């Protein structure tokens, strides 16, 4: 995250961390949708042209976290991956193009005042708030310029207009994404960058007061760059995917 | 569910520091 | 790395 600020004890109890056993290291962030199921982008397990392809055997979760590199001794809590869904059509060859994955944990978490769930969008929900103007939220623990900060990290981000979002690019931009942050004439700054990936961005619905993840920290070209975005993928286009694995497994 | 309510806030009735930033776009 | 052993 670049230019945001440390988020506050409990701000985000469905944050999750993507963290690698040998080297111990963080992999990219995530979200608890559920005690038996978390939310991350495809990339973060999957990208060929870069030689990464994380097995469930491979990673770890760390829910509940707010220090990035301590072990929160009785407020953390790490599971084992059961087994990992990537979406089927991920497109890694171009644009990232539905960068989503499900994660089943080996076994449900318990709920607590760190550890809580965030709620997945309705189509009237998407309706009323996915528009241009509106702000959404993105933490991680990402780089904090384009060096790691100690706390988890928070900045708010309006969403922009397609156009805007199509003409900062040379990518091939589709309806499965959909980019946030401030424009060069605004003053304000701020985005995602590495180590974010598979972080939520999230809404509040002024309609009943909860929470729901919207996007997913996608792509970018650098990092709080002028006249670029960050790219997210669309939650609510892919829930049908998500409602598919679900009920399957 | 009990989705999207937050334990130490939304539960307690406190807001985050800048939450009202969100709301204040919409 | 920077990280504090795991149990
Ligand atoms: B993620 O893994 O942490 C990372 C950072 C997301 C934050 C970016 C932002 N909002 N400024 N995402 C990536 O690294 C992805 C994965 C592979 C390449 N990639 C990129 O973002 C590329 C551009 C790209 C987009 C779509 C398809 C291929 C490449 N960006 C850079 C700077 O190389």
């Amino acid at each position: 995250i670049v230019e945001g600020s440390d988020a506050e004890i409990g701000m985000s109890p469905w944050q999750v961390m993507l963290f690698r056993k040998s080297p111990q290291e963080l992999l990219c962030g995530a979200s608890l949708i559920s005690d038996r199921w978390v939310l991350t982008a495809a990339h973060c397990l999957l990208y060929p042209p870069w030689d990464k392809n994380f097995t469930e055997n491979d990673l770890l979760v760390r829910i509940g976290k707010h220090s990035r590199t301590r072990y929160e001794r009785n407020i953390e809590k790490i599971s084992m991956l059961e087994k990992i869904y990537i979406h089927p059509r991920y497109n890694w060859r171009e644009n990232l193009d539905r960068d989503i994955a499900l994660m089943k944990l080996k076994k449900p978490v318990a709920f607590s005042d760190y550890i809580h769930p965030v709620c997945l969008p309705d189509r009237e929900t998407a309706a009323s708030l996915l528009q241009a103007g509106y702000k959404g939220r993105v933490t991680g623990w990402g780089n904090l310029k384009e060096g790691q900060p100690s706390v988890l990290q928070v900045v708010n981000l309006p969403i922009v207009e397609r156009p805007v979002c199509k003409d900062s690019t040379r990518i091939r931009i589709t309806d499965n994404m959909f980019c946030a942050g401030y424009k060069p004439d605004e003053g304000k700054r701020g985005d995602a960058c590495e180590g974010d990936s598979g972080g939520p961005f999230v809404m509040k619905s002024p309609f009943n007061n909860r929470w729901y993840q919207m996007g997913i920290v996608s792509w970018g070209e650098g990092c709080d760059r002028d006249g670029k975005y960050g790219f997210y993928t669309h939650v609510f286009r892919l829930k049908k995917w998500i409602q598919k694995v679900i009920d399957q497994f | 569910a009990d989705c999207g309510l937050r334990p130490l806030f939304e539960k307690k009735s406190l807001e985050d520091k800048t939450e009202r930033e969100l709301l204040e776009s919409y | 790395g920077d990280f504090e052993e795991i149990p």
